[PDB]
RNA sequence: AAUUACCGAAUCUUUGAACGCAAACGGCGCAUGGGAGAAGCUCGUGUCAUCCCCGUGCAUGCCAUAUUCUCAGUGUCGA
RNA sequence: CACGAGUUGUUCGGAAACUGAGCACAACGUUAUAUCGUUUUGUUAGGAAAGUGAAGG
RNA sequence: CAGUGUCAAGUGGCAGGUAUUUGUCUGCCAAAGUUAAAUACAGAGUAGGAAGACCGAUAGCGAACAAGUAGCGUGAGCGA
RNA sequence: CAGACCUGAGUGUGGCAGGACUACCCGCCGAACUUAAGCAUAUUACUCAGCGGAGGAAAAGAAAACAACCGUGAUUCUCUCAGUGAGCGGCGAGCGAAGAGGGAACGAACUCGUUGCCGAAUCGGGUCUUACAAGGCCUUGAGUUGUGGCAC
């Protein structure tokens, strides 16, 4: 709905701007381990319920 | 970029208005950043985040060291801030000095002296 | 290292014939001797005034 | 002394078409309703821990 | 006030209980010709000062 | 002795001697003038934005979340010299602070955005 | 019927977030946190089960100011001339 | 000297002048408050003896509990399990009065440490205690070499472990030898002392 | 067993007074000095019903 | 040196025992010291009402203290 | 799925600023233990909980 | 040892492992306080070290990996 | 009349307590499963769970102690005493120590109260000596309802 609190709104932000790809250049790197995001979030599949 | 030796140099009033000098660097180069900018341009953000702090740390060092002889005469040393006390720790801070330590009573002191601690050897 | 000790004798009849080390000089000794007790700690001498010499 | 033996395991019982031993409570994990508590089960306690007297 | 209150009640009660004679003994006190004489010879005879000694 | 006309007892009124100021706790050194570089913080330039530069005299910046309108007033005056007469805000669903600022008539918003660099 | 219809006259909520140790488990109506016993002054620590006293006790965060006195501790609160 | 005189005055309790004293007291301590903060002790004579000074840094307070033995809290008074274990009413605890006020002293003022205290008054509900305490953070009381070892943080609420006289009565270290035996230094240390299992290295 | 309707009574709980639309205990006057030695005159204004 | 290692000088957002008052509110106070001020006043200056921003102090309990602070009691005296 | 965007208030809803069924901080009491009890039938607490209208120079 | 009742003596008192009364004998002097070392660390921590007839990725800590993580439950918790 | 003492308040100034950790350690509270081939005393156990409190260790500790000898001599710990010709126990299941002896450690001992002789010689606070001196000077402020000194 429209009501939340402020406190509650920017908790859904930060969850917002870390559901992302890894970023391309970080497979080049040296030593790396990391393929994909592994933390990816849907909104149908899991919910954050706050 | 700025050298720490020359910043030392300089005096309050100077520093202040090379912070202000710097601080209006950076925000025009934040305009570069959300609009193209050349990969020179945004190489330079670095040095001048850096150069900021520089100046900072000169004079909040300086600050703290006046205020601290100020503060030592006896007159005033009784109102020091806490912050520019002796931080150690907790418990230590609560124990007992090495001088409110080995307090002696009269008879104490007497019995000492009367006895002292010899040093012998034997054959 | 360690301090003087004087010699006693065990208790009870089982340890009657045995000797060894007491925990210290008792006063009357150190009398006889001609030692202040309180100067004899400070050279190195095991004080005891709770023992009795009762031969 | 505690490998093999932290988990608060317990068994299913008779009526369910499974065998009687202790299994790991909750859900949502591969390893919920997976033995336990057993020198034969994957993860579980060896027999006769081995001791240091 | 329950001081006040309290400070009151004592007196009374002090009063109406049976008092034996050797707490009652010191109620009976001196004229008040003597005290003030003995008063006064003990001030003439006062002890010294820190500043004096 | 005294009279009282209430029934009960209440606390009687004494000399309170006023607290003293002590030596401040903090002794940080803050700049007057570097203020307004937090509060403005840079400005937008998406298609809605670059629309009302030139239909509305609008200029759109990201500023600080804390901030209220009538600091934002002020740093704009203190910034670029220029005469805002109307402040509207937003938080984004990102977190950000967003705020629409119209310039006075007697400015140009397109002249500002120039020598900004947008 | 018991099961699959009376899920779905499950409304409302139970706990919300908490101020003090951040899980769901602050009570509405009660006013209190079912994880850390927030706002009692003390928390919430049981010997029967050790486990979840692992999982909230020291270490297992930042420790900003612990890393500091622990090396002031160890080179004996040294200071310059 | 006047000691002589305070010390044997105080052992005719029973006396009529006595109990008239004591009378009007109890009734005046009934109608205060659990703890009371004093400004200076009732009886100076048994106070010195315990340890206090009239000296800045020490203060008396007085402290009420009640009478009675121990009722077993559990809910309308049911219990379960073997019946060695059912009894609501004449269990006693295993702990002193005076030890129970002392601890809730401590427990309520944690700026000061406890030293001792002493018995007061009695009536048919009530006993009172008079108790010693010492400010660690006074000047006085760290200059003073026959104080100042209560300062060490090793003697913060000493009294919440047993460690005063009262304590050691309920604790048992009255007695020494043959009649203290398995409870010396404590009953944890005689059990695990007699209880662990030893394993020499070439048995 | 468990407990009888009639202990559970004793708790309180859902079983207390509906007062919410009362208006208030009645009593009489305080016995005042005016009562205890001459009278007092007052007025009748309303006649009310209580729940 | 956008190298590393160590450490004495510094910075250290919102909270939390959390302590000015509250709280699914990035809310609301008292005292004090500052800041900015397109009104009005005044000769682009200065000054500034209402509004706005920042620093510091303000929980409860207990101990000590007042160059000897201000009080209460049909408590005990005294003039 | 990927990239890029979008939520504009002196007057709309809330708070600032009401009271209700009710809650329980302080205070007091109790408990070996407060993590217990009382706390709107005009109303806390053996209970000294009111901090400024005018003044007056 | 605890609760309640009762409640002392005066160089006499306490202890001498079967209760009482009466004589000796031996040891010691309660009802106030401080105090290092030799001892514990049976699911602690900080800064450093040394090893093993142990396990070798279904083993060894739940975790050799962005592991108390992903995920589950209203919740206490569960947990790859 | 003013005033004084006693008992309580308000405010200013300088301080301290609440929380975390809890393996070991100190105080309280405190089970049942189990064994007895059943079970109630007993056992598990003065244990698990619960409530408090410190440290780098804690606690204990300087004889109202052992003994019955040609006597030993604060505390703690180790082997042994000893699964005991001790003792407790539906005398069943079971439980269960102490003195002595060989050792580790050990410069290990001191302080009040009381008694006798003194009697503010005491404490705090200002100020001055490079100094919040174990110092001088000044202080009614505390304290004679007793701080401190000298011998036991
Ligand atoms: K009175
Ligand atoms: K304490
Ligand atoms: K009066
Ligand atoms: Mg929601
Ligand atoms: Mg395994
Ligand atoms: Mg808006
Ligand atoms: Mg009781
Ligand atoms: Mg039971
Ligand atoms: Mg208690
Ligand atoms: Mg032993
Ligand atoms: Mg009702
Ligand atoms: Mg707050
Ligand atoms: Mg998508
Ligand atoms: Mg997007
Ligand atoms: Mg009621
Ligand atoms: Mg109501
Ligand atoms: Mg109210
Ligand atoms: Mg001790
Ligand atoms: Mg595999
Ligand atoms: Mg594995
Ligand atoms: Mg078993
Ligand atoms: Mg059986
Ligand atoms: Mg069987
Ligand atoms: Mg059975
Ligand atoms: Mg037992
Ligand atoms: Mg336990
Ligand atoms: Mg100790
Ligand atoms: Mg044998
Ligand atoms: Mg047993
Ligand atoms: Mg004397
Ligand atoms: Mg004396
Ligand atoms: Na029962
Ligand atoms: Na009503
Ligand atoms: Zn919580």
């Amino acid at each position: 709905g429209r009501f939340k609190p402020l406190a509650v709104k920017k908790k859904y932000a930060k969850k917002m701007n870390q559901n992302k790809p890894v970023p391309y250049w970080i497979r080049l790197r040296t030593g790396n381990r990391i393929k994909w995001n592994e933390k990816r979030r849907h909104w149908r599949r899991t919910k954050l319920n706050y | 970029h700025m050298k720490i030796k020359d910043l030392r140099e300089k005096s309050k009033d100077d520093l202040l208005k090379t912070l202000t000098e710097y601080k209006k660097e950076l925000s025009q180069l934040r305009v570069v950043q959300q609009t193209g900018g050349a990969e020179t341009r945004l190489g330079r953000i670095r040095p001048i985040r850096k150069s900021i702090a520089r100046i900072l740390t000169v004079l909040n060092q300086n600050e703290r060291s006046n205020l601290k002889m100020f503060y030592a005469d006896r007159k005033l040393r009784c109102k020091t801030p806490k912050v520019l006390r002796t931080k150690l720790t907790h418990r230590r801070r609560l124990a007992l000095k090495e001088n409110e330590k080995n307090r002696k009573t009269s008879r104490q002191m007497r019995q000492a002296h009367k006895f002292p601690k010899r040093v012998y050897a034997v054959k | 290292l360690k301090a003087l000790r004087p010699q006693v004798n065990c208790p009870t009849v089982r340890h009657n014939m045995k000797r060894r080390l007491g925990r210290g000089f008792s006063p009357a000794e150190l009398k006889a001797a001609g030692l202040n007790p309180q100067y004899a700690a400070t050279i190195g001498i095991r004080v005891d005034s709770r023992r009795k010499n009762k031969s | 002394r505690l490998s093999g033996m932290n988990h608060s395991a317990h068994s299913w019982g008779t009526g369910r078409a499974v065998a009687r031993i202790p299994r790991i409570s909750g859900g949502g994990t591969s390893t919920s309703g997976a033995g336990a508590f057993g020198n034969m089960c994957r993860g579980g306690r060896m027999f006769a821990p081995t001791k240091i007297f | 006030p329950t001081f006040v209150t309290m400070q009151r009640k004592k007196r009374v009660l002090q009063r109406r209980l049976k008092v034996p004679p050797a707490l009652n003994q010191f109620t009976k006190v001196l004229d008040r010709a003597s005290r003030n004489e003995a008063l006064k010879l003990i001030k003439k005879y006062a002890p010294e000062t820190r500043k004096a000694r | 002795r005294k009279s009282y006309t209430r029934p009960q007892f209440r606390r009687p009124h004494t000399y309170r001697k006023p607290a003293m100021a002590k030596p401040s706790n903090r002794v940080t050194v803050e700049s007057k003038d570097i203020a307004a570089f937090n509060v403005i913080r840079y400005p937008l330039t998406t298609d809605k934005a670059m629309k009302k530069i030139e239909e509305n005299n609008t200029l759109t910046f990201i500023v600080d979340s804390r901030a209220n309108k009538t600091e934002i007033k002020k740093a704009m005056r203190k910034l670029y010299q220029v005469k805002a007469v109307k402040v509207n805000t937003l938080i984004r669903p990102d977190g950000l602070k967003k705020a629409y600022i119209r310039l006075s008539a007697a400015h140009d918003a397109l002249d500002t955005a120039n020598k900004i660099g947008l | 019927t018991k099961g699959t219809t009376s899920m779905g006259q499950r409304h409302g909520r139970t706990h919300i977030l908490c101020r003090r140790c951040g899980r769901n488990s602050y009570h509405v109506q009660w006013e209190r946190c079912a994880a850390c016993a927030y706002p009692r002054a003390s928390r919430r620590r049981y010997n029967w089960s050790v486990k979840a006293i692992k999982r909230r006790r020291t270490g297992t965060g930042r420790c900003r100011y612990l890393k500091v006195v622990n090396r002031r501790i160890a080179n004996h609160f040294k200071t310059p001339k | 000297g006047a000691f002589m005189y305070l010390n044997e005055l105080w052992k005719k309790k029973s006396s009529d002048v006595m109990r008239f004293i004591q009378r009007i007291r109890s009734w005046e301590f009934r109608h205060q408050h659990t703890v009371v903060r004093l400004r200076r002790p009732t009886r100076p004579e048994k106070a010195r003896m315990l340890g206090y000074k009239t000296k800045q840094g020490f203060c008396v307070f007085r402290v009420r509990v009640r009478r009675g033995g121990r009722k077993r809290p559990v809910h309308k008074g049911i219990t379960y399990g073997k019946p060695k274990t059912s009894g609501v009413l004449g269990m006693k605890l295993n702990k002193n009065n005076q030890a129970v006020a002392e601890q809730r002293l401590g427990k309520r003022f944690g700026n000061l440490r406890v030293l001792n205290s002493y018995w007061v008054n009695m009536d048919s509900t009530f006993k009172w205690y008079e108790v010693i305490a010492v400010d660690p953070m006074c000047k006085t009381i760290r200059r003073d070499p026959r104080i100042n070892w209560i300062v060490n943080s090793v003697h913060k609420h000493r009294e919440q472990r047993g460690l005063t006289s009262a304590g050691r009565k309920h604790r048992g270290l009255r007695h020494k030898g043959h009649k203290a035996s398995k409870l010396r230094p404590s009953y944890r240390a005689a059990w695990r002392r007699n209880n662990r299992i030893v394993f020499l290295r070439k048995r | 067993g468990k407990t009888v309707l009639s202990c559970r009574k004793g708790n309180g709980s859902v079983y207390q007074v509906h007062g919410h639309k009362r208006l208030g205990p009645a009593k009489l006057r305080i016995l005042d000095y005016a009562e205890r030695h001459g009278y007092m005159r007052g007025v009748v204004k309303s006649i009310e019903h209580e729940a």
